[PDB]
């Protein structure tokens, strides 16, 4: 029957104080979080950021919300997730970001008769990644996400990798024009502000760039146009309109093609 | 291997089996050797 | 083929996914059926 | 009554399904003059919900073959937080229809096709129910005609154009080469432009990258007609290398490679042609 | 050369149907039209239906006629419900980028052969 | 700019007696109370980050003291003069005060000495082309038409990196110039080689 | 295109007697009573201007007559024919109607 | 309140949304904003780069006609302030004005304030940029008259080369 | 909306180019038989200029 | 060539007023400044106004000294009461960017003459 889920519902949310995390007085409350990602779009140089498309799913647990004579997992519709607390996470190096919200906001809360709360939500996010561009193109760059607790310390929220190191998922199927994902690493610690000491999980991955693309648009020309420089010593030396001509045109399309490039 | 199964290695068929591109490219190994014979002796009777 | 090839899905119909091509050479999927492509065309650029 | 027909003021009073696409970058709804969205219940207890949409969906790009390539880009769906075991989904008779194909926006592309198709997809929150709608897109090779390939032909064309001139006009044959060769750079430059930095060659890469040998050909062949002319001054038991190979004679025969070239390179450039051309576009 | 074959009953006692199939140039993407001409009539605007599958009909034949469309086919087919004496008379096809227009015969820069149409009491 | 700024203030209807010295609160209780409308004075388009949640803190302090701090990017007008470019240096204001109270309602004053209250993270520079040699943090008044305003400003002082230009234009335009210059040593009979020098040069010089 | 879009029906349930023939009142009427769902057929993201206030008007007759007009941004599809670029001409369509009531 | 001519406008919304509401006894309302706003500004560039320029910005009631409210810039000629601070990049501000009428449209008469401004746009950006390499390359195109009529490859290549960097110049002028 | 396109900005850019070129290009007519090189420059010039 | 020129008073026994007006540089995005020299003693901030109409004040002379500017004269006045015999120095106008500044004399390009005031008991 519907009606016993819906008092059971209704049991839970009445008296519920949203501005109370799951133990306000007890010890810090632990989450487990994951993420799925869905994809990486745009890799800028000029704008040295990434942007970066995912599930990100996090896992803990209230006691309050806990129920019984229910044997299933409630998934509740999206907008509770507004009168329920959740964790107050944010990405620190974000520029530009938003919960996808077609047809509905893209939200997922999903509820366990022991009180485990998982809250997911798809959320595409512009992050900052500062590269070192002195071996471009032959460089290969670290670009990183960086998950924290805003307001509450280590004293009130603890971070983990759920699942530990297939926390992350994913990664093996991106696909980037320009890079490939090398390696992805999951790091966890703790961070002093001037506010207190806050947890931190760190989602890297390294990214090598594609020499193919610049052995076809650069590397190929500029030596193509050194032969044919070098095509005026087979030149008679009192051909001078021809030689200089060569050599006049070698040299000043070398400073335009290096100056064309490197506008990008 | 996938494609074919287990049986299937290096110089061995397996399950797999040739088609048409194959032997007509055996068939272009020898029409190409008989052609280049041809060319040779040809270039020698032109002189006569 | 020396470069491209089609495999079935495998569910009791064609549905055949396609991979590979020259212009590409991380689609080819060994290094002797690189060589056998070059080779191959190398002999088309001699004829031609 | 038989059924209440109503606006979007009671989408947010009932249970809706959660649907989210899964392939968007970017969606939104319309909200123009009201939200357009349109709800009716039927007395049995049918609920019909429509509503507009637009979305930018990804579409993973093979571009090896291009501009004779053809994709078949997904439109992903499924429930964002209901498993399988929660919420199915399931195609109707006529489910997705079309209007006019050909008045659509798509400039370089034409609408060949497409196929629903329905699957399970296993995520760490459980199975969901994952419907696809795929769109087969053909290219049009008009713009990219008009842009790069007759552009290069013209001027590997215009290469040729030296091997009438006099050799003994050597500033002008000169420059005529070496502009050729700038003016493929640039082509080669300009062609990628529309494209992604993707880092395998396509078909348009090759054409250009072989224009641009038969434009260097062109130069080096005038290069070394003018350092030679100007600058420098057992069955038949025939003998195996006699019969075969040629010692006799061999160059002498230099000063008449303009005229051997005047031949050669328009032959070359049309068997190029005509071989890559059949082959990307009845071959394969 | 671009031509629209239209093809329909010629003599009635009443439905009928006229359709209009077009071949040499892709009509899908203008609008397409109806028209009717009597003797010693000047052409007037029966139906017409856009890219968008907005449907436009005359005054006089209003809930009347039906017009339809097959993109896919390029064709546009009119469905005639009532014939009545007074509607015999010559029936075109016409297809155009309606400019200045969408009701007058001179917007539309494509026309058919036609097709006489009698109703007989 | 992205900054965590923080403000303080005692508010006296707020103080309490209870288990703990600091209630930790969500950040939704912080609209139910009054907070000071702080607004940047030379800021252009702003966000106030909400990703997953408000990236706000309130803490009440038994006392009635309330700390409230904000995750925000802030895109700020740098007016410049650029007679020295590449070679110049410039001073970007950042400034912040109340939008709606006077200085007779609310006053805004650094939590440290000034020097010590504004603290750029070592980690935390996203500039290419120029250099934050440091900051100067002062306050002061502005008069408008509702009345008079505490304005609190920081200034950060930038110097160009001239680097980028130097590859850019300085090194083709010297290269240009004794290209031109090559022509000199060719013998005076080869005018269609030396006008070819010198036209070509013209050309890449407009360019 | 930046237009006034104006419509104007009958409500019987809207009648009043009053000192004033007509109640020129705050847009925020518009929410708590029924209007049209007009939409653009061929629109593309058009703007309902809010500044300062949501740009919108509502009047009220004693007859129940209601006028609701608002500014509106609209932005459309003009699917257009360039063979003859650039001496070619387009007739750019706006159509308009009810997304959730038929005729 | 709103602006006929707009087309991208906002509140600024951090820390807070910047708005002020200030009560007096008497029962007199302040409310202020700070809004930034994209107005539309039509220009005549005939005369480009030594053009004048008109912008306006067209305050007016929407719901509420001339029975209603009365719109009016209350102290006069001073009710805008801070046109004297503006140093644009490319334009001088040479006036501005305050302007208080009546529009009427179909649904009735209503109040309608425009503060518009003049613009003159400075020259020396277009000197450094077009004026001077133009007159360059028209003055180094007349060295070929001082050149000798048999050398042919020289005179027809400084004249082509002038034409070429002509063509370039109009080019890079039209893309902006 | 009938609109229809004013032609004024491309007859500026693209037609009075192109008309020029073409001129350009038919001025080496006049030029003597043995000017090789200008001839030349005119013929390539005037290409490249039309590709552009 | 740029110049600021002062005016004022020079001897008070009382309130004053100096105006500094500038010529050849337009100020508009300049930050303008008073500074004041005593016979021995280093070069001392007054006070600043920014182009945001923002003023900055020493602490010296907060509440007494007050700054303000005329953009479209491009001037910038000093208006200056509760003066006492310490007060008496040479004052100068400045303009400048406030490159490590708005109270170091160092940030300043530009410098005005100087004018004397003197308060007598
Ligand atoms: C980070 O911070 C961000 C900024 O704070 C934040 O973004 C904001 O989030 C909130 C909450 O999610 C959004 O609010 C919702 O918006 C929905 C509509 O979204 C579209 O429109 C808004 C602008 O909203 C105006 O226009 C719509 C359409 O007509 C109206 O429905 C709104 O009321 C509103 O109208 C006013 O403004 C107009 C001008 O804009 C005026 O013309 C008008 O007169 C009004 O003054 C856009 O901002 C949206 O775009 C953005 O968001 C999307 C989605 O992510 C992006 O894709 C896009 O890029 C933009 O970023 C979008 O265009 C509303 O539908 C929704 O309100 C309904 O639900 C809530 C509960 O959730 C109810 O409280 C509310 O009453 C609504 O329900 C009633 O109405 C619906 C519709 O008819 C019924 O179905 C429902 O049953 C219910 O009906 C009952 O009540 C009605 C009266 O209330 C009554 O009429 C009925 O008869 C019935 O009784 C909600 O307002 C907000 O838009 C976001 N954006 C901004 C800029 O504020 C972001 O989420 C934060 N992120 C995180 C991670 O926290
Ligand atoms: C991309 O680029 C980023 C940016 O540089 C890289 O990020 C860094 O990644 C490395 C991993 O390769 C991180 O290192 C580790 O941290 C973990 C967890 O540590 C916190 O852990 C403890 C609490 O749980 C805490 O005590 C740590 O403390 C201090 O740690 C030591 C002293 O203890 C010392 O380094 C300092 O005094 C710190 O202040 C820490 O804060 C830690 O477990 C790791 O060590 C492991 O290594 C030890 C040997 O050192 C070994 O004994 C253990 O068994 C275990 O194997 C390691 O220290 C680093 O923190 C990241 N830095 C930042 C700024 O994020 C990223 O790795 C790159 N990835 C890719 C794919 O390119
Ligand atoms: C930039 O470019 C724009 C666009 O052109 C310029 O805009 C126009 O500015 C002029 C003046 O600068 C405006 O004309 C003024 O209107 C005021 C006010 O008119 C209102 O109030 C009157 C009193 O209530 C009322 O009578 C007016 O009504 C009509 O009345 C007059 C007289 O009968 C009639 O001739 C008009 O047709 C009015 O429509 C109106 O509702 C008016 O006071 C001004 O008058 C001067 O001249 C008259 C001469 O008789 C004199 O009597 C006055 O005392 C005053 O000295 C003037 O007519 C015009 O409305 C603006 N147009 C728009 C579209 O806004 C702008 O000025 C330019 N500025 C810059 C900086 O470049
Ligand atoms: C006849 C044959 C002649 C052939 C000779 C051709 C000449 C070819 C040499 C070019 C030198 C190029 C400069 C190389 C050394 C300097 C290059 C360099 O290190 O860059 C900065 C200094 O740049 C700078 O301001 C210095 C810029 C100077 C560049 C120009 C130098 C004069 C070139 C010569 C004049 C023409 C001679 C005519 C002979 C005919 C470093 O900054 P710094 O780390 O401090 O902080 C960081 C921040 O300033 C930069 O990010
Ligand atoms: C780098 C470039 C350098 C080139 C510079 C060279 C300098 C010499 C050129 C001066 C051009 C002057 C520009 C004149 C303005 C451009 C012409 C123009 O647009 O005027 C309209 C007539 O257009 C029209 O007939 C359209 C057609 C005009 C086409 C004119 C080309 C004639 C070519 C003849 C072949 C000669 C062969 C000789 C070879 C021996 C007037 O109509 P109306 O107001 O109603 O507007 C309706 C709406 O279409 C917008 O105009
Ligand atoms: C515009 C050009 C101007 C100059 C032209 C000069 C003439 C040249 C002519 C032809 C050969 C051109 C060779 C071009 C080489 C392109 C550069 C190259 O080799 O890159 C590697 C190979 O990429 C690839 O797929 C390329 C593999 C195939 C390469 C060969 C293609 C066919 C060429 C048949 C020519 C016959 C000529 C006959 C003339 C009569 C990729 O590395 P990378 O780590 O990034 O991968 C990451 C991975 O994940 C990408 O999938
Ligand atoms: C002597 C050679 C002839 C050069 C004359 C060129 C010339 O007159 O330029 C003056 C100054 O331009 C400039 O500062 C830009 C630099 C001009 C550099 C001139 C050649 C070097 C314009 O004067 P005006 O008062 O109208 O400017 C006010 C406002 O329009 C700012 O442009
Ligand atoms: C634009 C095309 C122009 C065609 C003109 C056709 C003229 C044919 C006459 C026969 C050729 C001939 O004997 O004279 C030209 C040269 C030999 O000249 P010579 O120096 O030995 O006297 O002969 C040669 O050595 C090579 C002649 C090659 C002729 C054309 C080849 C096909 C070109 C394809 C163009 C797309
Ligand atoms: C310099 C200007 C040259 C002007 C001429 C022609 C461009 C060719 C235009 C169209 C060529 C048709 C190509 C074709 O038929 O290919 C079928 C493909 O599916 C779809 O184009
Ligand atoms: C890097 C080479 C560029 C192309 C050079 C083209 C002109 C080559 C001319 C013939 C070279 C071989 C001559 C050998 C005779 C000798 O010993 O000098
Ligand atoms: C003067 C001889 C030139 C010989 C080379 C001719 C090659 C012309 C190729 C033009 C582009 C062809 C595009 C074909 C598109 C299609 O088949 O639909
Ligand atoms: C496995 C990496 C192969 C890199 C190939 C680079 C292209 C070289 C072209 C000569
Ligand atoms: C780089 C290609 C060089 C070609 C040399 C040709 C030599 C011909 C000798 C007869
Ligand atoms: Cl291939
Ligand atoms: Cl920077």
């Amino acid at each position: 029957n519907m009606s016993f889920v819906k008092e059971t519902v209704d049991k839970l949310l009445k008296g519920y104080d949203i501005r109370l995390r799951p133990d306000f007085g007890g010890p810090p409350v632990c989450v487990g979080m994951n993420i799925d990602i869905a994809s990486i779009d745009m890799v800028s140089e000029v704008n040295m950021d990434y942007t970066l498309t995912m599930y990100f799913q996090q896992y803990w647990r209230d006691k309050r919300l806990a129920y019984s004579g229910i044997p299933l997992n409630l998934t509740l519709d999206n907008r509770v997730a507004d009168q329920l607390w959740v964790p107050d996470t944010y990405f620190l190096n974000d520029k530009k970001s938003f919960v996808h919200g077609v047809t509905v906001k893209n939200r997922m809360i999903r509820l366990h008769p022991d009180g485990t709360v998982l809250y997911g939500l798809r959320i595409t996010t512009t992050a900052a990644c500062m590269m070192d561009l002195r071996r471009y193109p032959l460089d290969e760059q670290n670009c990183t996400l960086e998950i924290e607790s805003y307001g509450y310390t280590t004293d009130d929220i603890e971070f983990y990798w759920r699942g530990g190191d297939k926390a992350v998922t994913g990664v093996e199927r991106i696909e980037l024009p320009q890079f490939s994902i090398v390696e992805h690493r999951l790091v966890s610690r703790n961070v002093v502000f001037a506010t207190g000491a806050y947890p931190r999980l760190s989602l890297s991955f390294r990214l090598k760039r594609n020499i193919g693309y610049f052995i076809l648009q650069t590397y190929m020309p500029s030596i193509l146009i050194t032969i044919l420089s070098w095509v005026s010593f087979w030149i008679n030396y009192d051909a001078s309109a021809a030689r200089v001509a060569l050599g006049i045109t070698t040299v000043l399309t070398m400073t335009t093609i290096n100056t064309h490039l490197r506008e990008t | 291997r996938d494609m074919c199964g287990a049986k299937t290695g290096k110089y061995s068929l397996g399950d797999c089996s040739v088609r048409w591109a194959y032997i007509l490219a055996i068939i272009g190994i020898l029409n190409a050797l008989i052609l280049s014979f041809l060319a040779f002796v040809l270039g020698n009777r032109q002189t006569d | 083929g020396l470069f491209h090839y089609c495999v079935g899905s495998g569910l009791a119909g064609r549905e055949l996914t396609c991979r590979g091509s020259f212009t590409d050479f991380s689609t080819i999927p060994s290094s002797a059926f690189k060589a056998a492509a070059f080779f191959v065309l190398l002999s088309m650029v001699l004829i031609l | 009554i038989k059924v209440l027909r109503l606006n979007s003021n009671m989408v947010g009073k009932i249970w809706i399904p959660d649907t989210f696409f899964r392939n968007s970058k970017k969606a939104d709804a319309h909200w123009i003059t009201t939200p357009n969205r349109m709800l009716r219940i039927w007395n049995d207890g049918r609920v019909l919900y429509t509503l507009r949409l637009t979305i930018d969906a990804e579409c993973q790009l093979q571009l090896h073959n291009f501009p004779m390539d053809e994709h078949s880009c997904p439109l992903e769906f499924s429930s964002y937080g209901y498993p399988r075991e929660e919420i199915v989904y399931q195609w109707k008779r006529s489910s997705v229809e079309v209007g006019d194909t050909r008045s659509w926006r798509l400039y370089q592309f034409s609408f060949v096709g497409l196929r629903n198709t329905t699957e399970v997809v296993k995520t760490t929150s459980g199975d969901y129910v994952v419907m696809s709608v795929y769109f087969d897109l053909s290219r049009r090779m008009g713009y990219f005609t008009i842009q790069t390939y007759i552009p290069c032909t013209l001027i590997v064309v215009l290469s040729w154009v030296s091997f009438w001139i006099n050799k003994d006009a050597v500033p002008a044959r000169t420059s005529l080469g070496i502009t050729t060769v700038l003016t493929m750079t640039t082509l080669s430059t300009i062609a990628r432009k529309s494209l992604p930095k993707v880092s395998y060659v396509t078909a348009m890469d090759l054409f250009v990258s072989v224009c641009f040998i038969f434009v260097f050909s062109a130069l080096v062949e005038y290069g070394t007609l003018h350092y030679f002319v100007s600058n420098r001054k057992c069955l038949d038991g025939k003998d195996c290398a006699s019969f075969f190979c040629c010692f006799e004679d061999c160059h002498i025969r230099i000063a008449k490679m303009d005229s051997y070239a005047r031949i050669f390179f328009p032959t070359a450039f049309c068997l190029f042609n005509l071989v890559y051309w059949v082959s990307y576009l009845y071959l394969g | 050369q671009v031509q629209l074959q239209e093809s329909g009953g010629g003599l009635v006692q009443g439905s009928l149907r006229v359709s209009c199939a077009a071949s040499g140039r892709t009509f899908t993407t203008y609008i397409m039209a109806w028209f009717r001409q009597a003797p010693g009539k000047e052409r007037e605007f029966l139906a017409a239906m856009d890219q968008g599958r907005i449907q436009y009909y005359g005054d006089s034949v209003r809930g009347r006629f039906t017009i339809s469309r097959d993109y896919a086919k390029n064709s546009v087919d009119l469905q005639l419900d009532g014939l009545r004496p007074e509607d015999t008379a010559v029936y075109y096809c016409a297809a155009g980028a309606g400019f200045w227009g969408l009701r007058t015969a001179s917007s539309y820069h494509y026309w058919g052969q036609g097709t006489q149409v009698t109703v007989s009491s | 700019i992205d900054v965590f700024f923080r403000q303080s203030w005692k508010d006296e209807r707020l103080k309490f007696k209870g288990p703990m010295t600091v209630l930790r609160l969500n950040n939704l209780m912080a609209s139910k109370i009054w907070t000071p409308d702080t607004f940047f004075h030379n800021g252009k388009k702003s966000v106030a980050h909400n990703m997953t949640m408000p990236n706000k803190l309130l803490r009440i302090t038994e006392d009635g003291t309330l700390l409230y701090t904000m995750r925000l990017t802030v895109r700020a007008e740098c007016p410049m003069h650029l007679e020295d470019f590449p070679m110049d240096a410039h001073a970007c204001p950042l400034k912040f005060g109340s939008y709606a109270y006077t200085r007779a309602e609310v006053v805004y004053e650094w939590t440290r000495e000034p020097a010590r209250s504004v603290v750029v993270a070592e980690d935390g520079s996203r500039l290419n082309q120029y250099d934050l040699l440091g900051q100067t943090v002062d306050s002061g008044i502005v008069q408008s038409s509702t009345g008079e305003y505490v304005v609190m400003t920081t200034h950060f002082h930038l110097k160009r990196k001239i680097g980028y230009f130097v590859i850019q234009t300085y090194l083709p335009c010297i290269m240009t110039v004794i290209l031109s210059q090559v022509s000199f040593w060719l013998n005076r009979e080869s005018v269609p080689a030396r006008t070819v020098f010198g036209v070509t040069t013209v050309l890449t010089m407009t360019t």
